[PDB]
RNA sequence: UUUUGUAUAAUGGGUCAGCGACUUAUAUUCUGUAGCAAGGUUAACCGAAUAGGGGAGCCGAAGGGAAACCGAGUCUUAACU
RNA sequence: GUUUAUUAAAAACACAGCACUGUGCAAACACGAAAGUGGACGUAUACGGUGUGACGCCUGCCCGGUGCCGGGAGGUUAAU
RNA sequence: UGAACUCGCUGUGAAGAUGCAGUGUACCCGCGGCAAGACGGAAAGACCCCGUGAACCUUUACUAUAGCUUGACACUGAACA
RNA sequence: CUUUAAUGUUUGAUGUUCUAACGUUGACCCGUAAUCCGGGUUGCGGACAGUGUCUGGUGGGUAGUUUGACUGGGGCGGUCUCCUCCUAAAGAGUAACGGAGGAGCACGAAGGUUGGCUAAUCCUGGUCGGACAUCAGGAGGUUAGUGCAAUGGCAUAAGCCAGCUUGACUGCGAGCGUGACGGCGCGAGCAGGUGCGAAAGCAGGUCAUAGUGAUCCGGUGGUUCUGAAUGGAAGGGCCAUC
């Protein structure tokens, strides 16, 4: 049987031109009054997945 | 955390708002600070609101 | 009742004298002011020392209190 | 929706391009309904596109080649 | 064999003969090799049939963005030295 | 008298007696998806459950808590 | 029952040596006895701990449910106050 | 409208009577030499009881499961995240159920800017007043102070006072530090629009280091981005936030 992609991962990473993955920072959901505006601004743009976790990601969704 | 959080609503028509904290009992008076409004790009008075 | 501790904040000097640095590089991490910023060196709200221009970092002593200053020479 | 390379744009039928027969040309797919033209280069024969979207590159390319754009 | 460490008084075996443990299917990634090459390849099925048909489809040459959409640019922003 | 057949036969279990409680008979209760059986071809001097354990002298105080029984003003409270 | 051409002592040693070091003693091989040793034989310790193991039992642990009980609707109607 | 009273209407709780549903493990007859069962006749109950669906309560009667780790065996006790110093061996880092302490906040000002000022502890004099209040002079030179434990810093003051204010602002951010990662910290400079100052300039919270919680699932506001025939909406997405 063909590999089953992890649905959770598929909703959190997209393939890019050079095979990397982009995601959204995990600190901009709630409890935002106490967070400085500078920190919130930096977390808004998407970020590339680190090399260490790249191996885990590609295994989770080998079809994208 | 006896001090609680509030929301400042821009007096202008735009719905942009800020958030902060204050002690109700010590200073139950409203806050009318003038702050920048990105939607209209002007400094306007923000009225405290729930 | 003891046994509590805080994780190390890795303070100290990051770039030493005679070392070329790029603008915005952090030279010293400190709590107070071990070193005072000189020419082309800025002091952050955390008292961190950063270079405002590209050059070699230099240490020296000035002031009546023999305090230690950090500057950048554009060379 | 799909993007049509400028290279294969002249490979559909002679020198006429239209939404129809692209599926016959098999360069987009039967299900694809919308279509756009992208700058791929290496286009020589003049072509005509009807109902497509040719933004800036292919538009200059076909116009220099001798094509035309119409809706 | 297991351990930092065993002649160990730690474990296992009385001996011989026979049997006894990294396999298979289907997907995906990488390496080697072969074919073709901006093209590559067919699946089911048809077939006096490992041939030949069948190009539905899949992968690739174009990406950016949540998306509309835009396009060798794109997003972010009122707008970017 | 009974019991751990196969390391414990006892102070354990049972016991006659005593008390509490349920049950008006299509009884309570038990076995059954149900029918139907047991209780009983009995029906309160009977039957079930529970505790105590011949007999003699007795069995004191407490109803807050947890149960059980009875009451009902007010509050709360599902489906609809 | 790994194989043995299977001594004592002191020391060393995975820390209690027939097997190592040093030293002492001992012709080869049976039989009848004793039971100190071969951490002797029998039983993958019941003790203790571990396993995000299991099984039974308990309750004012969690979530459920048989049973018991309340009401609404249905089977379920007709006349009076 | 406040305040009343006939007839008709929707009716519902309650009570009484009746029987034709239903009950009868009452009697008699028949099928039938039958304590079952069915039918008939009659009596007694009777719209109750009982059963089905829905629903509240009760429910170890029964069932499925849970009941942490560290640990100088385990249990008991204590600890679990974050901040300060020491251990830590002059970069960074560095363990122990090693030795000492704190934090889960506070502040529209205690923030920003401008202007000004400079303590502790002692000596001499002086109504109450005295060791220790306030006043004047001197010594002293940070032994003070710094919203909160500790360390480091701070006279250009980061300490104290006053004026005017909201830069505790929005979009970015070269380049760095820090971690396995998630992440966290520093940041000149650019654009827009502000505050203070004559001006150069300063201001993207607080002398710095604790004052914090990922994701999921949801709530509130904005935005035609999407909206499964089309036009809308619902629901998602994005931004802000709980």
């Amino acid at each position: 049987p063909k590999i089953k992609t992890v649905r959770g991962a598929a909703k959190r990473f997209k393939k890019t031109g050079k095979g990397g993955f982009k995601h959204k920072h995990a600190n901009l959901r709630h409890i935002l009054t106490k967070k400085a505006t500078k920190r919130k601004r930096h977390l808004r743009p998407k970020a590339m997945v680190s090399k260490g976790d790249l191996g885990l990601v590609i295994a989770c969704l080998p079809y994208a | 955390g006896i001090r609680e959080k509030i929301k400042l609503v821009s007096s202008a028509g735009t719905g942009h708002f800020y958030t902060t904290t204050k002690n109700k009992r010590t200073k139950p008076e409203k806050l009318e600070l003038k702050k920048f409004d990105p939607v209209v790009r002007q400094h306007v008075i923000y009225k405290e609101a729930k | 009742r003891n046994g509590r501790d805080s994780e190390a904040k890795r303070l100290g000097v990051k770039r030493f004298g005679g070392e070329s640095v790029l603008a915005g590089s952090i030279i010293v991490r400190q709590r107070g002011t071990k070193f005072h910023a000189g020419a082309n060196v800025g002091c952050g709200r955390d008292h961190t020392l950063f270079a405002k221009a590209d050059g070699k970092v230099k240490f020296e002593v000035k002031g009546p209190k023999n305090r230690k200053f950090i500057s950048i020479e554009a060379e | 929706t799909a993007e049509i390379r400028l290279s294969d744009l002249a490979k559909v039928e002679g020198g006429v391009v239209d939404l129809n027969t692209l599926k016959a040309a098999n360069i987009i797919g039967i299900q694809i309904e919308f279509a756009k033209v992208i700058l791929a280069g290496e286009v020589t024969t003049p072509v005509t596109v009807r109902g497509l979207r040719v933004t800036k590159g292919a538009r200059a390319a076909i116009e220099a080649a001798g094509g035309k754009i119409e809706e």
